[PDB]
């Protein structure tokens, strides 16, 4: 059962110091607390902290996390949606 | 997008121990 082990290789790509600061918002993100983390989950933290990612903004980086098309992020898949921003330059 | 330590380090692991 193999799709995309871009979420594995995210949890190495970054330092332990992002991992740590990773589950910071990990609670406060899941609101149901049985699914994942969709556009509305991403602009409550992030408007809660000091960022402000509109519709639109949210919406750019989610349509880039998600392989599949779901608009949810999974448990690694967090760690991933930076990865393809980190890196992502030429 | 990219520098999300902001909000990640916000937060925080809030592990203290
Ligand atoms: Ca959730
Ligand atoms: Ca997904």
């Amino acid at each position: 059962a193999s799709m995309t082990d871009q979420q594995a290789e995210a949890r190495a790509f970054l330092s332990e110091e992002m991992i740590a600061e990773f589950k910071a918002a990990f609670d406060m993100f899941d609101a149901d607390g049985g699914g994942d983390i969709s556009t509305k989950e991403l602009g409550t933290v992030m408007r809660m902290l000091g960022q402000n990612p509109t519709k639109c903004e949210l919406d750019a980086i989610i349509c880039e996390v998600d392989e599949d098309g779901s608009g949810t992020i999974d448990f690694e898949e967090f760690l991933v949606m930076m990865v393809r921003q980190m890196k992502e330059d030429a | 997008r990219m520098s999300a330590d902001a909000m990640l380090r916000a937060l925080l692991g809030s592990k203290h121990k």
